[PDB]
DNA sequence: TAGGGTTAGGGTTAGGGTTA
């Protein structure tokens, strides 16, 4: 879902405090905006429920980011570490 | 993105019925008549013998619309590769009536005569008289010609009016115009106005007329053959080239009608076909034969041993050229 | 676009003792002041009891001028890298054989790359703010005001000052004649193109 | 033999990539020098017409300022066909990022190319045709009298049976388009017979257009390897580098009486008459209506309110019309705000047919018709007679500026035109 | 449960900025030597298809904190 | 919706153990990128042994080019009359570094652990 | 990348084909069976390499610039330096530690094969030389005059010095207090040679070194430009690269002005059984190695451009001769056939050193074991 | 007479079927 950023903060001309706490909400705002952009080819983790609409199953998304993962070691890692969390608990009856 | 472009399509042509309305008077808006099919039958002419000679494209299907229109659907190999800009090309060379509301003469022609003009105005004489003169009777009211003297210099205006008020019929006042326009042509001085008065008013009341926009796209769409209009339910289908003036526009069979033989073929079935395990291809294939559509898929079937026949063609001459026998 | 203080602002400025009165020389650009202070950099000395004119130890000045080169191709080649991890910050002359998708990756954090401690960038711009205190022609031609350009050549710089200018320019231009910062190849850019030739 | 070699004729189809080296600051200046060349034979270009002398002229004159290669002295012309060659292929480089740009190039470039081809002589021709790799075919004497009637009813600026001492070339139809539309040459199963001068000039620059536009397409895939950081401030020096407040729906009427210019005023009364429009004033007017400052909601009012007065359903208007209207702003589907039409574009549109009123009244209306209706707006007939001149020589733009100065009676405009939300901004100042 | 830090705090703490995955070491909250045994399991109502219902539920696990790294 | 990718070792897929029409996902090194006519040559070692993929890259345009470096390619595969078999890119992402033993061992053990859920259906 | 990884391959394949190497296992691949790793020898620690800061570098083509640590506890011999092209055999029990389990040793270029012309020549006198020519503070260059008053009297066939002509540690030079350009001091000196030998009139061969102030300082450089060269001195006069393979009468010479047994003995470690020199051992690395300076990274003090030294600073075969000055200790010692000869630097602080004369006889080629045509060798002090 | 404060806390929902 797109999130409503309505009511866009404005700043004030405070102290010098103030202004390099804007600054701050600045580049953590510009850095969300990076972190979310989603192009062809990219490696995206999901966190969600599942729904059924339309006769087919979805994956609604309470989080998610792209993950920067220039050699994989991270899906190395995941799609290794899987099959004994399978094994552990998830094949136990 | 962007990666995901049109490459081919096959060339197609339209012709709106009521494209028509400011010359034509037989019917109003979007009611048709027999005596007005001879309009499209004459533009299917020419543009089939210009294609057909000019450029020289083999295969060609030309479909009825339904209701008032007839498509062109060219589907030969080295046109489908083609560009936007020589489909514009195409376009604009078979194109003559030019102009918007705001102007009223759609013709400004020269002294000199191009060969494609010659051909369509020696094969449109033989159906402007008949057609023109008796059935719509252009030159009958006096509105009719009070519209026509806009069409020709104000220097022979009141003659033209005088000579119509005299005459009693329209075939008396072609007459006159055509002797006025001789007696014109012999006496010239100093007329920007082209020589060809009497061609240009016919081919002005009388040539079809395109539309750019629809060929100039590659990725526009275009009515299938075979479809079911939802106003009057004639299924369209393919025209003859061989039967173009012996086709009526009333005479097509309809959804209804052919879902009625389709039931009287079943009443047949109940005493003539019984007891057979066939699969639904051929159950829908004796069907479709006992229907009314038997000429329509002949004549689509014909066109298409035609293809496969070129097909056959080209794919011997490429043995030949590869040396593969 | 840029003036010349944007162009050399990180560029070390050029330094010389004077033989005879052991003062420390300092130059930055081609003139000396501005203004109505007018005057050659190399004209006088930096003392004020010092008579000894600069000019006379063009001999000096380009034996430093060649060592100074020299120091800083010497430094250039040294090779050394550093880790851009801000918690890093490691300091190395082993390049690695190992890529990624931008370059060398550092062998300490795992995670960054390399970059060099002294790019060509820098040689080249210290290179050209050597050739620049050595153009008089491009400061007469920067010279706005005709009369004042007039005045100043003709009432202290003979022709043969001139000719000394040159002559210094020329040891710093012998060095730009074989750099390679200045030159491209055509031959590479064009090659992905084969249909004709 | 390098000099030679590299450089036999003043003319070239650019085929072959140089191999040299070159110092930065001369492929800067090679790239702007002939970048400011081509814009300004492009203003030469559009300003006065094709031929004539003083166009000529003016070109050898800019041409031979800019120390190009212009001219076919035997001597000492290594150096501009070299500079000329290098420039070429770096704008080349350049101009491959968007479609528009790569249009642009090919026009200026067939421009000049067409040029210097038209000072070239007829021997210098046949020798540069011989070096080019492309093939012609003469046709004999027996088909050029049994078809001598049709190539001279086809008036390809022929005389009167002129073709004697004439070779007459067999060219397939897809490569001689632009005398293939204006219906100057006879046409016979996928065939073109044609004169000598003018074919061969068209032959050559529908060719040099099509390899053109196939090596703008290689070369379109090398910049994802240009990640050099030299050049890169060059690139960007030459990659290139309507907000009006909300308007009530009311005041539209007085609006279009006082500020629409003449290429839309005949649009908007239409509309106001009939209530009703087709596809090419549709979206020229919405378009419009969107460049000057008109809400999604203001916008679907008003469509909703002329559509009523012209009788439809409003179920059927919220299926078709507002449904149409939404995506005409970008508020859903591919979303892709679309911004208004120019003042170029229309009038070299799509050309209206009847039932349809979109176009300038400049160049697709009557004579008569445009002068009756520019005195329905109470024009000075000087000024009619200065906006007949100047539509007889063409220049509709000067036109529009006319007709702008006289209904807002200032003297001068004082701004060119190019664009509708332009005239309709400087209006708004003006009110 | 039951000025600008504010809305720095609140935009911040509801940002994958913080959210990523990381290793714990962690240490049990009750102390081994306490002795309580007194939970019975709960009652509560989620729901996820816009029907509520009712389901027991376990007490949830108190820890503390010993060290905190990235990965 | 498209069919998943399945990994695939390159000198299975050099001997053409899929069949046609199949999604497939796997690795190699690039070799040679011929310009004009959009083809990719990657080669794998393996021992003495070196294997070639042949990749159409009409998809992927624009695309940078890094001339022996390791590469990961998913679509689908068309066997060639002539050509013989050559897979759709759909995506082509690069990657350096990554040691290829510990992904032979990752698909050999996830393999495994299928076919042995598959021992009890 | 491309110029190291090349050259470790070619080298690689090469040991592989000498030694019939079946295969190569990649180095982080985890086995228990013990298998054989190629890769480049290097140093972790930024300090001086140790028996207990050795890291074993990979190669692209196998393992994409691997690094895993070398546990030599088991060696029970080595000699390694940095940048060292080795082929070494262990166990990976993890994939992260290697322990040593076998070393093997580099394989010399096959010897150049004299024509028929080269075993026409006899005999010729060669002298080497090499500077700097300077004392530790005078200018005078006596010992230049001197040198150049005993290759007049002996009158050599040819003769040979090496550089610097100019050394940049001297105080006159470090102050800037001399009167007159460098490149007319060289001049000068260069005219001062040319007078000097005309009386002795012997063939003169002029090699730059990296010390030189005039030349620009990167290795390799190109010779010196003199363009006043007279027409009868042109014949005997001839500038060549640094380094150069200068082959007269069939023998190959091994030139280089730079200081390889120097850096070489700072830079190296090892533990053996036995008393061996130390020089020969560096003499047979660097032959083996089949690289003028196989050193990497380099001496803080020089300069390499890396693709003009792969292009153009490769051994072609083996030498009969090879010429290393060096500030260490003059010796003379033969290692595989090749003779090497330390003149030492002319000039030690403010006393002479020490230069040598080289005897060059043909001899027949007819038995089949290849006997260097140097004869004989003696130092002389200055 | 030995732990700090002991507090239970987020626990919804959002809509396809589209072109210049």
């Amino acid at each position: 879902w797109k999130k409503l950023n309505t009511e866009s903060v404005s700043a004030a001309p405070s102290a010098a405090r103030e202004l390099s706490l804007t600054s701050q909400l600045k580049k953590l705002q510009e850095t969300i905006e990076q972190k979310t952009k989603i192009e062809i080819g990219d490696t995206i983790r999901v966190r969600g429920s599942i729904r059924t609409y339309r006769e087919e199953r979805e994956i609604h998304a309470t989080t998610y980011y792209k993950v920067d993962d220039p050699v994989w070691n991270i899906q190395i890692a995941r799609m290794l570490e899987l099959p004994t969390i399978y094994r552990k608990v998830y094949d136990q009856p | 993105l962007g990666a995901f472009q049109a490459q081919e399509k096959e060339l197609v042509f339209d012709i709106d019925m009521t494209d028509y309305d400011d010359v034509r008077r037989c019917c109003s808006s979007a009611d048709i008549c027999p005596k007005c099919w001879t309009l499209m039958t004459m533009a299917i002419r020419i543009i089939d013998r210009a294609l057909k000679e000019d450029f020289g494209f083999k295969h060609r299907l030309w479909v009825y619309s339904g209701r008032r229109g007839v498509h062109c659907w060219v589907c030969d190999e080295s046109v489908r590769k083609l560009s936007s800009a020589v489909r514009s090309g195409i376009v604009e060379y078979l194109s003559l009536v030019k102009g918007g509301q705001d102007v009223k003469k759609k013709v400004h022609l020269s002294e000199k005569i191009h060969p494609f003009i010659r051909k369509s105005i020696n094969i449109i004489k033989k159906y402007f008289e008949e057609y023109a003169l008796v059935n719509q009777d252009i030159l009958e009211n006096k509105e009719s010609w009070d519209k026509i003297l806009a069409l020709v210099p104000e220097t022979i205006h009141d003659e033209l009016q005088q000579s119509f008020q005299k005459s009693h019929n329209s075939l008396q006042r072609w007459e006159h115009l055509k002797k006025v326009a001789s007696r014109y042509q012999n006496n010239i001085k100093n007329d920007k106005y082209g020589p060809w008065l009497e061609w240009e008013i016919m081919l002005q009341y009388c040539f079809p007329r395109l539309d750019i926009n629809v060929s100039k796209g590659i990725n526009h769409l275009l009515k299938s053959p075979f479809s079911v209009h939802p106003k009057t339910g004639r299924i369209s289908v393919p025209i003859d080239l061989q039967k173009v003036d012996q086709f009526d526009p009333f005479t097509v069979p309809t959804i209804s009608f052919i879902c009625r033989e389709l039931d009287a073929i079943s009443t047949n079935e109940e005493e003539k076909e019984e007891n057979e395990a066939e699969s639904d291809v051929k159950h829908r294939t004796r069907d479709y034969k006992k229907t009314s559509l038997a000429p329509y898929v002949k004549v689509f079937e014909h066109f298409l041993e035609n293809l496969d026949k070129s097909r056959k063609g080209e794919l011997l001459k490429k043995s030949d050229l590869q040396k593969d026998f | 676009q840029l003036t010349d203080e944007e162009k050399y602002r990180d560029c070390e400025r050029f330094k010389c003792p004077c033989p005879t009165c052991g003062t420390e020389n300092i130059y930055d650009n081609v003139f000396d002041g501005s203004g109505t202070d007018m005057e050659p950099s190399l004209y006088r000395c930096s003392n004020i009891d010092c008579k000894a004119s600069p000019l006379t130890f063009t001999v000096q000045l380009s034996n430093k001028l060649i060592m100074d080169i020299r120091r800083f191709i010497k430094k250039y080649y040294d090779g050394w890298l550093i880790c851009e991890e801000p918690t890093c910050r490691n300091r190395t002359r082993h390049l690695p054989l190992q890529f990624s998708r931008t370059g060398p990756l550092c062998p300490a954090c795992m995670k960054a790359t390399l970059q060099p401690e002294y790019s060509d960038k820098s040689l080249y711009t210290q290179l050209c703010f050597y050739r620049y205190i050595f153009d008089a022609e491009c400061a007469l031609e920067k010279l706005t005001t005709d009369h004042e350009k007039d005045k100043l050549k003709k009432q202290f710089f003979t022709p043969k000052v001139l000719q000394d200018y040159r002559k210094l320019k020329n040891t710093a231009e012998q060095f730009l004649s074989r750099s390679g910062y200045s030159e491209v190849n055509l031959s590479k850019l064009f090659a992905g193109c084969a249909v004709k030739s | 033999d390098q000099r030679n070699a590299s450089y036999p004729h003043c003319l070239q189809f650019y085929l072959q990539p140089p191999s040299e080296n070159i110092s930065l600051i001369e492929f800067e200046n090679l790239a702007i020098d002939r970048v400011k060349l081509l814009k300004s034979v492009e203003n030469l270009g559009v300003s006065y017409v094709k031929g004539t002398e003083q166009y000529q002229s003016k070109l050898e004159s800019e041409l031979r300022k800019l120390k190009f290669s212009y001219r076919e002295n035997l001597e000492d012309e290594y150096e501009p066909r070299r500079r000329d060659h290098i420039s070429h292929f770096i704008l080349r480089l350049a101009y491959c990022q968007s479609e528009e740009l790569r249009r642009w190039f090919i026009q200026q470039e067939m421009d000049l190319l067409r040029f210097r081809f038209s000072i070239l002589p007829k021997d210098k021709i046949q020798d540069f045709l011989k070096d080019s790799q492309l093939q012609f075919e003469a046709i004999s004497d027996e088909e050029k009298t049994l078809r001598e009637q049709e190539i001279v009813a086809s008036s390809p600026s022929l005389s009167g049976l002129k073709l004697g001492f004439e070779s007459i070339y067999k060219i397939p139809f897809a490569d001689a388009l632009d005398l293939f539309r204006g219906r100057k040459v006879y046409l016979e199963d996928g065939f073109a017979y044609v004169p000598l001068k003018d074919i061969v000039a068209i032959i050559l620059n529908e060719f040099r257009a099509k390899l053109s536009k196939a090596l703008a397409l290689t070369a379109r895939s090398l910049p994802a390897v240009q990640s050099d950081e030299r050049l890169q401030p060059l690139l960007n020096h030459l990659s290139h580098s309507g907000n009006v407040g909300k308007i009530s729906l009311d005041q539209i009427d007085l609006l279009s009486t006082k500020s629409f210019p003449p290429c839309m005023r005949q649009l908007h009364k239409a509309l106001r008459e009939n209530h009703h429009l087709r596809h090419g004033g549709r979206m020229q007017y919405g378009l419009f209506l969107k460049g000057i400052g008109l809400t999604l909601e203001q916008a679907l009012q008003f469509w909703k309110q002329e559509f009523i007065k012209g009788k439809m359903d409003p179920d059927k208007f919220d299926k078709g019309y507002s449904y149409n209207i939404r995506h005409s702003f970008g508020k859903e589907g591919k979303r892709t705000d679309y911004t208004p039409f120019s003042c170029l574009k229309i009038i070299l549109s799509n050309p209206p047919s009847q039932g349809d009123y979109h176009g300038c009244p400049f160049r697709h209306s009557d004579p008569e018709l445009l002068k009756q209706k520019l005195q329905s707006y109470k024009i000075s007939p000087g000024g009619i007679s200065q906006i007949l001149d100047l539509v007889k020589g063409t220049h509709y733009q000067v036109a529009c500026q006319k007709y702008f100065e006289m209904i807002h009676n200032v003297d001068d405009c004082g701004f060119s035109l190019n664009h509708p939300n332009q005239f309709f901004c400087e209006s708004q100042r003006i009110l | 449960g039951p000025e600008p830090m504010t809305m720095f705090l609140w935009t911040l703490c509801t940002s994958p900025s913080v959210l990523r995955p990381i290793v714990l070491s962690f240490e049990l909250e009750r102390k081994p030597s306490k002795i309580v045994p007194l939970e019975p399991p709960r009652l509560q109502r989620f729901q996820c298809g816009e029907l509520p219902f009712l389901t027991h539920v376990n007490p949830r696990l108190r820890l503390s904190c010993l060290s905190i790294r990235e990965s | 919706l498209p069919k998943p990718g399945t990994y695939y070792l390159p000198w299975e897929v050099s001997a053409g153990q899929v069949p046609d029409g199949s999604t497939l996902r796997t690795f190699g090194r690039l070799c040679l990128y011929d310009m004009i006519q959009s083809r990719v040559t990657l080669m794998a070692q393996h021992g003495s042994d070196q294997h070639q993929v042949l990749v159409c890259t009409k998809l992927v345009e624009p695309f940078h080019a890094q001339v022996g470096s390791l590469y990961i390619v998913l679509g689908e595969l068309q066997h060639q009359q002539d050509r013989g078999s050559v897979v759709k890119a759909r995506v082509l992402t690069c990657v350096e570094g990554m040691n290829l033993p510990l992904l032979e061992q990752a698909i050999r053990e996830q393999r495994l652990y299928k076919q042995e859920r598959g021992g009890s259906q | 990348r491309e110029v190291l990884t090349c050259k470790i391959e070619e080298l690689g394949s090469e040991l592989k084909e000498h030694y019939k190497i079946e295969a190569f296992t990649p180095l982080l691949a985890p086995a228990q069976e013990p298998v054989t790793l190629l890769g480049q020898i290097g140093c972790d620690s930024n300090g001086k390499l140790n028996n207990k800061s050795v890291i074993l570098e990979g190669d692209r083509e196998h393992s994409s610039g691997a690094q895993i640590p070398v546990d030599l506890s088991e060696l029970k011999e080595y000699s390694l330096f940095p940048g060292q092209v080795v082929i070494m055999e262990g166990i990976n029990t993890t994939g992260r530690k290697l322990v040593a389990t076998k070393l093997y040793e580099g394989v010399p270029l096959p010897f150049y094969q004299p024509t028929e012309e080269d075993a026409d020549f006899e005999q010729s006198m060669v002298l080497v030389a090499c500077g700097p020519y300077t004392t530790s503070d005078s200018i005078t260059y006596d010992p230049l005059l001197d040198l150049i008053a005993v290759i007049n009297h002996d009158r050599p066939d040819v003769c040979i010095l090496f550089g610097p002509f100019l050394d940049a540690k001297h105080e006159q030079v470090e102050n800037c207090l001399l009167t007159s350009p460098f490149e007319d001091i060289f001049k000068q000196c260069l005219r001062t040679i040319i007078e000097g030998t005309r009386s002795s009139g012997s063939h003169l061969v002029f090699v730059p070194s990296l010390r030189d102030v005039h030349h620009e300082p990167v290795y390799p450089q190109p010779p010196f430009s003199y363009s006043d060269l007279s027409r009868e001195d042109k014949k005997q006069v001839q500038f060549v690269s640094e380094p150069c393979s200068l082959s007269i009468n069939g023998v190959i010479f091994g030139l280089t002005s730079t200081d390889l047994l120097f850096h070489l003995g700072a830079e190296e470690i090892s533990s053996s059984s036995g008393t061996s020199d130390r020089f020969s051992r560096i003499l047979k690395h660097i032959l083996t190695q089949r690289s003028y300076y196989p050193l990497y990274p380099p001496q803080e003090d020089m300069a390499i451009d890396y693709e003009s030294f792969y292009v153009y600073a490769q051994l072609p075969v083996t030498p009969d001769v090879l010429i290393i000055p060096s500030e260490l200790r003059y010796f003379v010692k033969d290692v595989l056939g090749c003779v090497c000869v330390n003149p030492g630097r002319l000039t030690k602080g403010q006393v002479g050193g020490t230069f040598a004369r080289l005897y060059l006889r043909r001899p027949a080629a007819d038995g089949a074991e290849r006997q260097s045509p140097c004869i004989a060798v003696q130092v002389v002090r200055i």
